DNA sequence: GGGGGCGCCCGAACAGGGACTG
DNA sequence: GTCCCTGTTCGGGCGCCC
C-alpha cells in the first residue's frame, strides 16, 4: 500500500532536462520477472502507463536477491542522477552493536516493499519514464537507482516514527533504512503489545511489516551481526584463497580484513596495502611480497579463532587499550570489564613524510576518541604502552600543542619510546661541524660537506640532487664522520625542522640513514644560523660546497 | 515585515558536514530545539534542502544550562556585505544578547541557508534537520538587521549614562565604564533590567616586546643564537644591526668557546636593545583585510602571539600564561586573543594554530565558552620563530 | 550494468612556505 | 618569478549495511 505521507518536492538542476537514454537488451528471464513485477505495481498504482507525451527514458534491469526467491527491479538512473538537484544526506553513519545497551525484550522488523510504499513528487514523475521490452511506464513511488531515494526514504521514515517515539520515549528503535531494531525493558507480554502498536502505526502510514521478516527470538540477524542476549557476533568472514592475486582482489581482501578488525584483535594490512602502490588498474596482477604473504597468513590464523563482543553498560567506564604492532600499525580493544571486549579496531594511517611513535600513538588515541563519541557519546579512559615520563619529555620538547586524554600506563611491549634526544645546550668536548650543501637547479649537480673546528673538511659531490637533499646529506656526513658526541651547525630550516621533531620513521631513505646515526650517538646538538651572512665558519663551508655550482 | 537578504554574487550556501557530538550535547540540543520548534523559531525540514551548518552546545561556568551554538562561519563568509574609547575603560563587561534576535523574523528565501542537522548517538536514527524562521544567533546578518531596534533600546540608558560605552558584536554586547567595581556591576545590572524590560579590563592588556639575553660571558653558541635572532628581528625593526656581533664569529670555532665582547659589539648590542623598545613604525589597521593571529607554544604554560595583517607589520604582540592541557590552554588563548581583537578593532582574527588539525577538532568544543567562532587554519610552527618570541 | 551511508587505502590535484637567480 | 617539499582534499577502487 502507498503511504499518505506528503511527497518531498524535487527539481532537476537548472538548465537541464530529463534523460533520453535508450533501453538495453535484456535476458528473457529478467523480462518475465519485470513484467510480473510491473503488472503488479501498475495494478497497485505504484507505476502508471505513459504515452508519447513522455519523451524521456531510462534503462531498467533486475538482479536476484539473498532470499534467492524474489527479483529486485533496478533502474540505471545514472544520467537522471547527474541532472537531479543535490540533497543533504541524513544518514550520518552506521549503528554498531557495541553501542546497544542490554534490553529485556527485542524485536527486529523489516518493512515490506519499503521504497514502493513512499510516493514520489508528482511534478517529477515524468523523468522516471522507463520501458519494459517485449509497455512504457513512469514511477509514482521511489525508484531503486535514483539518488534521492535513500534520503527521502530515511527522512520520511523519521517523520512517520516521530509520533510513536514521542509517545513511547522509553522504547528504543534503531532505524537503518527499512530495518528496525526495537528494544524495551518490558516483560515479553507487554513488549509484544508495544510491537503491535508500532506495526499498526506503521500500517496506518502504508508501511507493512510481513511476519516472514519479523524476528521474535534470539539470535537476531541485524546489520550483518548475530545478536544473542549477552553477546554479539559478526556473521562469518570468508577470505579468498587464490594463487594469482589481482589489484581488485587485494582490494577485496583488505576490505574484509578491515571489516573483520572491528572484533578480531590484531589484524594487520600494511604489507597487503603497500602492494596496491603505483598500480595502473584493477585487472593487474601483483606478486605477494614475502612479508605480504606472511602477513596474510597471520590474519588467516587470527580469523580461525572464535570471538564475540558484548553490549554497553553506561554505569561502567569505557576503557580503551592500545598495542604497538610495529611499522605504524596499532590495534586497540575497547571494553568495560576485563577480557570482555565491546569492540576492537586498528589504526595504520601513514600521516607525514617523517614521524615517530609518539605522534602515531597520539593519532591513534584521537581516532579512537572520535569513534567512541559516535558509538557511545563519550570518550573512553586509555591504557597505553608509553611511560608517563616519555610522554612528558615529548610534550616538553615538541613545539606544537599536543594532548592525550586521561590515561594510564600498561607494560605490554613493544613500549612506545623516543629513540634519541637532541641536546638543549651545546656539548663540551664535542667536535663542532659546520655543514652545508648547494645544488645547481639546472644541471641537478650538487655538493654536500662540512668544515670542523679541529681543521677537518670534506666535500661530497652529488648528482641528480636538490638543494634540500644536499643539505640533509651534509648533516648525514657530519654524523658519519664524527664521534659519539657531535655539535652540528646548519643553515637549513628544512633540515633543522625534520631532525628537531625527532622522527624514527621516514619515507626518505636518506632521512632514515640519518635517523640510524642519531640513534647510535651519545649526544647530538643541532644549531641553526642564517645563511650567507659571513658567520664563520658557516661561511667557510659555504665556499667549499658552492664552488663549481 | 522582513528585510530581504542575499548571498554574495556567485556563491552557493554552506554545505558543511555535522561533526560527532557527545551524549550530553545532543541531549541539550534536542531539548533546546524541540522548544524552539514549539515557539516557531525553527522548522523541521527534509533532505531536499541541500544546505548545512554544524551545531553543538556549550554549558556555562557553574550552570546546568546549555547554549546552542551554530557554527555559521561559512554562511557568514558568503552572506552579502567601532568605538575607540572602548579599549580604555577600567572595566568592560560582556553580555549575551542573542535572545533578542528571535523577535525578528527571517527572510523566507534565505531561511534555507540556515539549515542544520542533529546527530544521534550510535546513529540510532538519521539526522534531524531544522532551518531558522527568525534571526539566528551567530549569523552576521542578525546584528545588522536588528541594529535599528538595538539603538532604540539602548538610547535612554546611553543618554542617562553618557560615560558608559556600549558596543555590540554579533551576539555580544560589550559594556565599558571607569566606575569602581560594584558601581560598575550595579550599572550592568541596571542595563539587564533595562533589556529585560523590552570581567574585562582593557587597561591591563600589554604588549610583549622582543627580548635580548644579557649575560657576563658569551660563548660562540650564545652569539650565534643572538645574531640569528637579531637578523630575523631586523625584518620587523629595520634599525637592528649585526655586523660587529658577527665579526666576533670569524673563523671556525668550537660552539662552547668563550668569546669576549669587543667595545663596539657591546655597543651595537646596546642600541639593538633600545631599537627594540620602539613601536613598530608604519602599521595601519586596514578593515578591508583580515586580522591574522599567530600563536607559538613557549612551554611551561606560556604562549606568545602576534596580530598583524601583513608580514612583520604587527598591530599587537602579546603573551598568554597559564597554570596541564595544551589543547585547552590553546583554546583559552584563542578566545582571549579574539576578545581583545573585537575590543580593539571590532573584528575577529584569522588564526594560524600550532596544532594538528585532528587534535584540535577532536577537543576544542570541550573548552569553548564564546558565542562567536573565529576562522582558523592549522600550521606547523617553524621551530625558529618559537625562539624569536621566547621568554 | 543502479542508489545512499560509513570505513580503508591510494594517487592526483592544489596550497603554502623556503631557497634560489642575478 | 621557479623548483622543491609537505600537507590537505577529494575522488576512485574495495569492504559492510539496506
Ligand atoms: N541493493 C539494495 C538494497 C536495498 N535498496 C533499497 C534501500 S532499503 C529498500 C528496501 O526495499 P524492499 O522492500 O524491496 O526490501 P527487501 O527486498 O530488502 O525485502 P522485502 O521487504 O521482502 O521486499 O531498498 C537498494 O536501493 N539497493
Ligand atoms: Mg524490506
Amino acid at each position: 500500500p502507498i503511504s499518505p505521507i506528503e511527497t518531498v518536492p524535487v527539481k532537476l538542476k537548472p538548465g537541464m532536462d530529463g534523460p533520453k537514454v535508450k533501453q538495453w537488451p535484456l535476458t528473457e528471464e529478467k523480462i518475465k520477472a519485470l513484467v510480473e513485477i510491473c503488472t503488479e505495481m501498475e495494478k497497485e498504482g505504484k507505476i502508471s502507463k505513459i504515452g508519447p507525451e513522455n519523451p524521456y527514458n531510462t534503462p531498467v534491469f533486475a538482479i536476484k536477491k539473498k532470499d534467492s526467491t524474489k527479483w529486485r527491479k533496478l533502474v540505471d538512473f545514472r544520467e537522471l542522477n547527474k541532472r537531479t538537484q543535490d540533497f543533504w544526506e541524513v544518514q550520518l553513519g552506521i549503528p554498531h552493536p557495541a553501542g546497544l545497551k542490554k534490553k529485556k525484550s527485542v524485536t527486529v522488523l523489516d518493512v515490506g516493499d519499503a521504497y514502493f510504499s513512499v510516493p514520489l513528487d508528482e511534478d517529477f514523475r515524468k523523468y522516471t519514464a522507463f520501458t519494459i521490452p517485449s509497455i512504457r511506464y513512469q514511477y509514482n513511488v521511489l525508484p531503486q537507482g535514483w539518488k534521492g531515494s535513500p534520503a527521502i526514504f530515511q527522512s520520511s521514515m523519521t517523520k512517520i516514527l516521530e509520533p510513536f517515539r514521542k509517545q513511547n520515549p522509553d522504547i528504543v528503535i534503531y532505524q537503518y533504512m527499512d530495518d528496525l531494531y526495537v528494544g524495551s525493558d518490558l516483560e515479553i507480554g507487554q513488549h509484544r503489545t508495544k510491537i503491535e502498536e508500532l506495526r499498526q502505526h506503521l500500517l496506518r502510514w502504508g508501511l507493512t511489516t510481513p511476519d516472514k521478516k519479523h524476528q521474535k527470538e534470539p539470535p537476531f540477524l541485524w546489520m550483518g551481526y548475530e545478536l544473542h542476549p549477552d553477546k554479539w557476533t559478526v556473521q562469518p568472514i570468508v577470505l579468498p584463497e587464490k594463487d594469482s592475486w589481482t589489484v581488485n582482489d587485494i582490494c577485496k581482501l583488505v576490505g574484509k580484513l578491515n571489516w573483520a578488525s572491528q572484533i578480531y584483535p590484531g589484524i594487520k594490512v600494511r604489507q597487503l596495502s603497500k602492494l596496491l602502490r603505483g598500480t595502473k588498474a584493477l585487472t593487474e596482477v601483483i606478486p605477494l611480497t614475502e612479508e605480504a604473504e606472511l602477513e596474510l597468513a597471520e590474519n588467516r590464523e587470527i580469523l580461525k579463532e572464535p570471538v564475540h563482543g558484548v553490549y554497553y553498560d553506561p554505569s561502567k567506564d569505557l576503557i580503551a587499550e592500545i598495542q604497538k604492532q610495529g611499522q605504524g600499525q596499532w590495534t586497540y580493544q575497547i571494553y568495560q570489564e576485563p577480557f570482555k571486549n565491546l569492540k576492537t579496531g586498528k589504526y595504520a594511517r601513514m600521516r607525514g613524510a617523517h614521524t615517530n611513535d609518539v605522534k602515531q600513538l597520539t593519532e591513534a588515541v584521537q581516532k579512537i576518541t572520535t569513534e567512541s563519541i559516535v558509538i557511545w557519546g563519550k570518550t573512553p579512559k586509555f591504557k597505553l604502552p608509553i611511560q608517563k615520563e616519555t610522554w612528558e619529555t615529548w610534550w616538553t620538547e615538541y613545539w606544537q600543542a599536543t594532548w592525550i586524554p586521561e590515561w594510564e600506563f600498561v607494560n605490554t611491549p613493544p613500549l612506545v619510546k623516543l629513540w634519541y634526544q637532541l641536546e638543549k645546550e651545546p656539548i663540551v668536548g664535542a667536535e663542532t661541524f659546520y655543514v652545508d650543501g648547494a645544488a645547481n637547479r639546472e644541471t641537478k649537480l650538487g655538493k654536500a660537506g662540512y668544515v670542523t673546528n679541529r681543521g677537518r673538511q670534506k666535500v661530497v659531490t652529488l648528482t641528480d640532487t636538490t638543494n634540500q637533499k644536499t643539505e640533509l646529506q651534509a648533516i648525514y656526513l657530519a654524523l658519519q664522520d664524527s664521534g659519539l658526541e657531535v655539535n652540528i651547525v646548519t643553515d637549513s630550516q628544512y633540515a633543522l625542522g625534520i631532525i628537531q621533531a625527532q622522527p624514527d620513521q621516514s619515507e626518505s631513505e636518506l632521512v632514515n640513514q640519518i635517523i640510524e646515526q642519531l640513534i647510535k650517538k651519545e649526544k647530538v646538538y643541532l644549531a641553526w644560523v642564517p645563511a650567507h651572512k659571513g658567520i664563520g665558519g658557516n661561511e667557510q663551508v659555504d665556499k667549499l660546497v658552492s664552488a663549481g655550482i | 515585515e522582513t528585510v530581504p537578504v542575499k548571498l554574495k554574487p556567485g556563491m552557493d550556501g554552506p554545505k558543511v558536514k555535522q561533526w560527532p557530538l557527545t551524549e550530553e550535547k545532543i541531549k541539550a540540543l534536542v531539548e533546546i530545539c524541540t522548544e524552539m520548534e514549539k515557539e516557531g523559531k525553527i522548522s523541521k525540514i527534509g533532505p531536499e534542502n541541500p544546505y548545512n551548518t554544524p551545531v553543538f552546545a556549550i554549558k556555562k561556568k557553574d550552570s546546568t544550562k546549555w547554549r546552542k551554538l551554530v557554527d555559521f562561519r561559512e554562511l557568514n563568509k558568503r552572506t552579502q556585505d567601532h568605538p575607540a574609547g572602548l579599549k580604555k575603560k577600567k572595566s568592560v563587561t560582556v553580555l549575551d544578547v542573542g535572545d533578542a534576535y528571535f523577535s525578528v523574523p527571517l527572510d523566507e528565501d534565505f531561511r534555507k541557508y540556515t539549515a542544520f542537522t542533529i546527530p544521534s548517538i550510535n546513529n540510532e536514527t538519521p539526522g534531524i534537520r531544522y532551518q531558522y524562521n527568525v534571526l539566528p544567533q551567530g549569523w552576521k546578518g542578525s546584528p545588522a538587521i536588528f541594529q535599528s531596534s538595538m539603538t532604540k533600546i539602548l538610547e535612554p540608558f546611553r543618554k542617562q549614562n553618557p560615560d558608559i560605552v556600549i558596543y555590540q558584536y554579533m551576539d555580544d554586547l560589550y559594556v565599558g565604564s571607569d566606575l569602581e567595581i560594584g558601581q560598575h556591576r550595579t550599572k550592568i545590572e541596571e542595563l539587564r533590567q533595562h533589556l529585560l524590560r523590552w570581567e574585562l579590563h582593557p587597561d591591563k592588556w600589554t604588549v610583549q616586546p622582543i627580548v635580548l639575553p644579557e649575560k657576563d660571558s658569551w660563548t660562540v653558541n650564545d652569539i650565534q643564537k643572538l645574531v640569528g635572532k637579531l637578523n630575523w628581528a631586523s625584518q620587523i625593526y629595520p634599525g637592528i644591526k649585526v655586523r660587529q656581533l658577527s665579526k666576533l664569529l670569524r673563523g671556525t670555532k668550537a660552539l662552547t668557546e668563550v668569546i669576549p665582547l669587543t667595545e663596539e659589539a657591546e655597543l651595537e648590542l646596546a642600541e639593538n636593545r633600545e631599537i627594540l623598545k620602539e613601536p613598530v613604525h608604519g602599521v595601519y589597521y586596514d578593515p578591508s583585510k583580515d586580522l591574522i593571529a599567530e600563536i607559538q607554544k613557549q612551554g611551561q604554560g606560556q604562549w606568545t602571539y602576534q596580530i598583524y595583517q601583513e608580514p612583520f607589520k604587527n598591530l599587537k604582540t602579546g603573551k598568554y600564561a597559564r597554570m596541564t592541557n595544551d589543547v585547552k590552554q590553546l583554546t583559552e588563548a584563542v578566545q582571549k586573543i579574539t576578545t581583545e581583537s573585537i575590543v580593539i578593532w571590532g573584528k575577529t582574527p584569522k588564526f594560524k594554530l600550532p596544532i594538528q588539525k585532528e587534535t584540535w577538532e577532536t577537543w576544542w568544543t570541550e573548552y569553548w565558552q564564546a558565542t562567536w567562532i573565529p576562522e582558523w587554519e592549522f600550521v606547523n610552527t617553524p621551530p625558529l620563530v618559537k625562539l624569536w618570541y621566547q621568554l
